[PDB]
């Protein structure tokens, strides 16, 4: 019940690395899990991995597990049940293929079996 | 668990299990003040007793009636309330509704032991 | 693409009338041992969880989205089609500590 | 219905019905006078749930007991009992054995657990 | 039978029968220790009705449960216990253990009425 606003439009060159920010607020961030996914132009959606804010555990699928940086704050907290934090996101090797637009997703629940979800999405952030 | 309201910022799905902790920790100006304290705690916890009581539920740590979920109460599925919501964040949402529903039970559990005597008379 | 989790490519519908999609792949996604989920995806924009959990809704979906998982297969319906439903449905398999294995993808027209 | 004591000139069928209203409302020279006060009411009231509890009726509004009638008591019917007679007025014929009738219904749950006990020894 | 406290020195099987005998009678200078023992005596007895609350026992004077006896706090039998031992032998005994069967007994009643929550979603 919150926004996850992203960064910008970055526009870099193969072989370099980019940094996507992701400012949450409305909910809790360290009650939900933080999940990346990608649409590129040559596959359709493509789930990368989620971060845990709390556990600090992070998954990410084993297509992406030696590129991504992946990275959370601390929440500032608002009220009892209103924070502000953010999450990053790094690629290591950078190419055409990788170009897409990226979001970051907050997690569905908080207990059960679709607790990491991606339901609360961002806006997008078109790569190179 | 966790101890003395260990699990006040947890879901109500692993709050609502091992409740007999924050059931135990329940019950001259020092004299007449440490006196005062102490007979105003056993009246809020009757209070607690006796509603438990004209309800059925006497005895209950967990206590099923037969009043169904008015979806004016509350319209969220069980699942975004229990694997969700904490009991702190839940009986906010409730609290114009609580005293409606005191009186749901209490009526619910006098006619039930009606429906038992007549069910004995024979 | 290399998606595993095949869809029902496209298909069209009516005013008024219901839709089903298709979503299965091998022994490896599907599905008697996965749940599934139901993503409405605008072109390249902000998606929407519309069913999770085989056949469960998210907050305040529409009571005209069905699903349904057999032991090969989970069918998304939309009943009762309205205007506003012109849009791409992806799928995705997952349990409680594992990701989402999209699906292929699949157009519905409304034009009537 | 009727609220507090509604149905004290009432027959003893009428007012037996909803007795929620009569359990709900039973529990320096002014602050003792006070504290004094709510001190007794706690105890009154215990008093008649711990004779609730050795009679098996802990938690019971209307509850039936193995003691049969002793037609020494009253030897009248039921029918010019609870169409008729007031609360009030029952229970001052039946003054007397009261005293009586309580040490009928503890000999009655001692006797009943203890039945109970050999039953769940096989 | 024998009064208050009548079978103190006899076995655990005559003493555990008529157990209601021990039950009733257990609920300015002058004024103020008067009124000071008239809360304790409150105290004490909620307690324990606090405790045979969060054990299934509410109400119960003889209360059966699912906690088997380990032999580590007695290796005694039955018949060299009831029919032998006195209620204030045997509690000195115990009196190591009894703080470890207090919890034992808590959760045999959070994994009854747990157990008794899912029964009743069917
Ligand atoms: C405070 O609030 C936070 C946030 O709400 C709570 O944290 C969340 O707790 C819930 C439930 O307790 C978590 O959901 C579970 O997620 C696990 C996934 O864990 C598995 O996979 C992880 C990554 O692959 C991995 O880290 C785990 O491995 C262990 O090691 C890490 C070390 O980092 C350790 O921290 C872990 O605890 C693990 O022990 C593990 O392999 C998932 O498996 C769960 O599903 C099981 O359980 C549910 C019932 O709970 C059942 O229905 C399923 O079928 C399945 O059996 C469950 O989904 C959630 O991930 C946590 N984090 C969030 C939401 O961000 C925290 O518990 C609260 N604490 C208190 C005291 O209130
Ligand atoms: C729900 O409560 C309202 C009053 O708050 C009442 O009018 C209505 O009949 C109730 N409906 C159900 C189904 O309980
Ligand atoms: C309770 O009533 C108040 C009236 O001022 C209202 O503002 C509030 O929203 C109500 N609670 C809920 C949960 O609707
Ligand atoms: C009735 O009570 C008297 C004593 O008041 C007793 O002697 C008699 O046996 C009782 N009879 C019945 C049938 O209970
Ligand atoms: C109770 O005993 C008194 C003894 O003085 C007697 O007068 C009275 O009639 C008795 N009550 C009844 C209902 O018989
Ligand atoms: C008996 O109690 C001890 C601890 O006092 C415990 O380690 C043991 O498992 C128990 N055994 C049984 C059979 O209950
Ligand atoms: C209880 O513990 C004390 C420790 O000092 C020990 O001496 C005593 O024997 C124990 N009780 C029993 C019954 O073993």
């Amino acid at each position: 019940q919150g926004q996850l606003v992203q960064s910008g439009a970055t526009t870099t060159k193969p072989g370099s690395s980019v940094k996507i920010s992701c400012k949450t607020s409305g909910y809790r961030f360290n009650f939900y899990h933080i999940n990346w996914i990608r649409q590129t132009a040559g596959r359709g959606p493509e789930w990368m991995g989620w971060i845990s804010p709390y556990s600090g555990d992070k998954n990410l699928a084993p297509a992406f597990q030696d590129r991504v940086i992946m990275t959370t704050d601390t929440e500032v907290p608002v009220t009892s049940f209103t924070s502000t934090g953010a999450a990053y996101m790094e690629i290591r090797n950078l190419t055409s293929d990788d170009t897409g637009t990226y979001f970051c997703a907050k997690g569905l629940l908080r207990d059960g079996s679709s607790t990491w979800l991606p339901y609360l999405w961002g806006q997008g952030t078109l790569l190179t | 668990i966790l101890g003395f309201l260990g699990a006040a910022g947890s879901t109500m799905g692993a709050a609502s299990m091992a409740l007999t902790v924050q059931a135990r920790l329940l019950l001259t100006v020092w004299g007449i003040k440490q006196l005062q304290a102490r007979v105003l705690a056993v009246e809020r916890y009757l209070r607690d007793q006796q509603l438990l009581g004209i309800w059925g539920c006497s005895g209950k740590i967990i206590c099923c009636t037969n009043v169904p979920w008015n979806d004016s109460w509350s319209n969220k599925t069980i699942n975004e309330i229990w694997d969700n919501m904490t009991w702190m964040q839940w009986e906010k949402e409730i609290d114009n509704y609580t005293q409606h529903i005191y009186t749901l039970l209490e009526v619910s559990q006098i006619q039930q032991e009606k429906n038992e005597q007549e069910l004995l008379e024979l | 693409s290399q998606s595993v989790l095949t869809q029902s490519a496209s298909v069209s519908g009516s005013l008024g009338q219901s839709v089903t999609i298709s979503c299965t792949g091998p022994n490896s996604v599907c599905c008697s041992h996965k749940s599934i989920s139901w993503y409405q995806w605008p072109p390249g924009r902000a998606p929407t969880l519309i069913i999770y959990e085989d056949n469960e809704r998210a907050p305040g979906i529409s009571p005209r989205f069905s699903g349904y998982k057999s032991y090969w297969s989970a069918y998304l319906t939309i009943s009762d089609l309205r205007p506003e439903d012109e849009t791409t449905y992806y799928c995705c398999s997952y349990t409680h500590n594992s990701g989402c294995v999209f699906g292929t993808g699949t157009k519905v027209s409304v034009l009537g």
